[PDB]
Parts: structure tokens; C-alpha cells; sequence
């Protein structure tokens, strides 16, 4: 999965 | 609210203790209690709220993904019928996740966003609103899925518009908002080209503003820039 | 019990799904429901029960230790008074931990132990009884602390007596029981010499019986033997 | 902390 913050 | 009898300051203190103990459900309950005192949140307090619910919903999302994967395999050609249990339990976790998202969205709507006038608070909350509609979108399958997606899009877009007007391109909230809106485009809105364009433009505009920053601000901004680059590498 | 309307087999299926999703609170609730159907538990089912509650209480214990450490520092010479919040929140986590232990002990007493006649089930449950009294002992400070310790000791001792009569020295339940009873001696009963003696004798008697085992049984027994050795290295 | 299983 892609990075989120 | 079972936190109604506890002092605001005590709720914030206990949220910090819960964080240290990795008790994020407790942390979220304490910070919900603090929000419901009705006062605006400081910068630190906003981040305590966000950390708590991000960790709670993040664990729910991870569990939902495990169960959804099992459920999809149970429905392939060749699988033995296992009965309703996988679907039931996936639904149970999903409903709990939706409940947490609805709770956070309810706090933002009553009344954090309407009282948030400074860019750093208003953009922060509108990003959260986009994030929790995005989590609802991840599990949505019914008549409301398009509307949930558009609710996420609309919150992210208002946050983006404010952030471009009112914050420098290295501001970590602006950067994190763009990171997440880019993921929304890629994973939710079926718009990978928009996702890639947004990540690249955000990265390049931040790069050009790094020279204005102190060492500590530089460290924060470059951390999120690296996440933008990580996603671009995943996608290209 | 909110699981009273769910089939036993469905509860077991969902406990396994919860395990895969790392949802150990759910797993424990499903397995409590299964126990309350009143039938004896199979080997697999006993381990599902134990895994679930071990993970739940293990997280509570880790949080309690963090908060106890903070509380002890707040009480050193030189500390600024922070108010009742650290104590209150440590007490909150402690009470929840005690509740989980009481729940497990209640399942063992109603009526898992009294119906357990085979060594592998009876020793397994009596080990659990010792373990959850040990967790109660870790947080106990009042008039009942000696009695809680003696309840742990008594359960471990009955389990030890059965295991020495009825199982080979490499049996993993026997080994794990001895490992944990040794930790009870070191950490709870202030008997480090007993802890070391028990670990060493258990290890040496297991070593001498490894030649009787298949490759898969050898792997299981040597795994726990290595834990015994790890503790001996910590303690000597 | 010491190992238990
Ligand atoms: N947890 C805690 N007790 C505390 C956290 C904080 C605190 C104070 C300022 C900024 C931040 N964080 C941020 O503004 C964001 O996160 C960052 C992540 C990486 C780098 C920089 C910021 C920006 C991006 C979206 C999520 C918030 C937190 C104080 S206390
Ligand atoms: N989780 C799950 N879905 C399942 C676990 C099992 C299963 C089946 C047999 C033995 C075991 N385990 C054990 O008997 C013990 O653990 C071991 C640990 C290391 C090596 C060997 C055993 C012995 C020591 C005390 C705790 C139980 C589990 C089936 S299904």
C-alpha cells in the first residue's frame, strides 16, 4: 500500500 | 459521554499517557472527551486527536483487508463453501470501522471545523475529513459510494485551496494533505495520472522552498517529501 | 453472553479468522462463547483459547508496566506533582487486566478443569490457571497478595505433579509449564534459586529424551528448551 | 523480562 500520514 | 466528568486537562494528560502505553483506543476516547468540552484544540491537542484515531482506524483497516482477502478467495471458482461466517465477521469489522469514521467525522462537524479559522487548524481538520471519508470509501459498495467519494474529494479540495493560499509549500500539513489526496486519486478515484501529477508537483515546489527553513523544519518537510517520492517510485 | 446465539462451530471458525486478522480481543470473545457452549475443548480449541487471552492480557501487562514506571518516577524525590491522573489511569488499566484474568479463571473453574481428565487437557488448563493468577500477582499489593501467589503456586504444582507422572519430559506442555513455573519462582515468589534449578533440571531431562522424537516433535521441544536456556542465561 | 509461553 502507498504511504499516507 | 463517559468522559463528561473528567477535567479537560486530565483528559489531555491521560491521552499522552495512553500514547506512551500504545493504548490508542483509550487515547481516542480521552481525546473525544476533550473535544466535547467545546473549546478549540491547540496544535499539540489536534495531533493527539489525529494520532489516536489514525492508529485505531489503521488497525481496523488492516484487519478488514485480511478478512476481505479471505472472503474473495472463498468466492473463487473451486472453493469449498465455508458458510456465512467470513462475510459476517468481515461485516462486523467493517461496521466497527464505519462507526469510528462516523465518530471522527461527527467531531469535525460538531464543531471543530466551523470554529477553525487559522490555516493550520482548518487545513488540518479538512484533511482529516477527507481521510475519514476516504476510509469509508475503501469499504463502500452501495448506493452511497459515489457520494462518499465526492465527500472525501470535496474536503481534500477545500483543504488544498486554503493550503495553497495560506501556507508555504514546505508546510508539513500542506505536504501531508497533498500526499494523502494523491493516494485518494490513485486508490479511490481511479485517477492515477492525477495522483502522480499531484505528488510530483508537490515534491518539486517543496524542494524549491527548502532553502528558507531551519534545520528542524527541514527535517520535518524532507521526511514527508520522501513519502511523496516513495509513492512516485511505487507508481512509475 | 452475546455469543449465545452463535453456533459453536461458527465461533471457532471466527476465532481462527480473528487470529489471522490479529484481532485478539474478538478472538477471546469468540472462544469464551465456545467454552460457554459447555462441551469440552479439543487440542486445537484449547490453544485457540489460550492464544487469544495470552495476547489480550499480554498487551494489558505491557501497558501496565509503562504506566507503573511513569507512576514510580512521579513519586521520586524531586518530581513535580502531576496530580492523580497517572495513578488513576494505571488503576484503570489494572482493573481491566484483573477483569480479563478473572474471566479466564472463571472459564477454567466453570467448568473446564473439572471435566478435564486427560493429562494433555488437565495440565494445559492448570498451567493457564497458574499463569492468570501469576498475572494477578504481578499487580497485587493488598491483603490478598499472598493468597493470589499461593493460588498460582498451587495450580502450577498440581500441573507439575500430573505432568511428571503422565507425560514424557519433552512434552511441550510439560516444558512450557516448567518454563512458566520457573519464571513464577524468579519474578513472583522471590525464589531465584528454585527458578534456576527448575529450568536446568527441566532442560537436562528433556535433552535426554530427544532421541525418542520425530523431526517435527524435536523441533517443538527444542524451541521451548531454548527458552529455558535463554532464561538461565539471563539469570546466571 | 524472561520468556514464558
Ligand atoms: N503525538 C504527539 N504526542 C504529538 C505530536 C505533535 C506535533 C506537533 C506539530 C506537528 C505534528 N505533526 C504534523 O503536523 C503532521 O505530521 C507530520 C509528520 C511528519 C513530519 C512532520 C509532521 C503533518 C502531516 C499530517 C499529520 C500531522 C505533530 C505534538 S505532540
Ligand atoms: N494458534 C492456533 N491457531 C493453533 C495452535 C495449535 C497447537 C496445536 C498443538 C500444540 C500447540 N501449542 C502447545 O501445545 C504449547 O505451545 C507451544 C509452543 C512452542 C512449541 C510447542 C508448543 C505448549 C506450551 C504452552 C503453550 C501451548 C498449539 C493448533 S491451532
Amino acid at each position: 500500500f502507498p504511504a499516507t500520514v | 459521554g463517559a468522559m463528561g466528568s473528567m477535567e479537560r486537562a486530565s483528559l489531555i494528560q491521560k491521552a499522552k499517557l495512553a500514547e506512551q502505553a500504545e493504548r490508542y483506543e483509550d487515547m481516542a476516547a480521552f481525546m473525544k472527551g476533550a473535544v466535547e468540552k467545546g473549546e478549540e484544540l491547540s496544535c499539540e491537542e489536534r495531533n493527539l486527536l489525529s494520532v489516536a484515531y489514525k492508529n485505531v482506524v489503521g488497525g481496523q483497516r488492516a484487519a478488514w483487508r485480511v478478512l476481505s482477502s479471505i472472503e474473495q478467495k472463498s468466492n473463487e471458482e473451486g472453493s469449498e463453501e465455508k458458510g456465512p461466517e467470513v462475510r459476517e465477521y468481515r461485516e462486523k469489522v467493517e461496521t466497527e470501522l464505519q462507526g469510528v469514521c462516523d465518530t471522527v467525522l461527527g467531531l469535525l462537524d460538531s464543531h471543530l471545523i466551523k470554529e477553525a479559522g487559522d490555516a493550520e487548524s482548518r487545513v488540518f481538520y479538512l484533511k482529516m475529513k477527507g481521510d475519514y471519508y476516504r476510509y469509508l470509501a475503501e469499504v463502500a459498495t452501495g448506493d452511497d459510494k459515489k457520494r462518499i467519494i465526492d465527500s472525501a474529494r470535496s474536503a481534500y479540495q477545500e483543504a488544498m485551496d486554503i493550503s495553497k493560499k495560506e501556507m508555504p509549500p514546505t508546510n508539513p500539513i500542506r505536504l501531508g494533505l497533498a500526499l494523502n489526496f494523491s493516494v485518494f486519486h490513485y486508490e479511490i478515484a481511479n485517477s492515477p495520472e492525477e495522483a502522480i501529477s499531484l505528488a510530483k508537483t508537490t515534491f518539486d515546489e517543496a524542494m524549491a522552498d527548502l532553502h528558507t527553513l531551519s534545520e528542524d523544519s527541514y527535517k520535518d518537510s524532507t521526511l514527508i517529501m520522501q513519502l511523496l517520492r516513495d509513492n512516485l517510485t511505487l507508481w512509475t
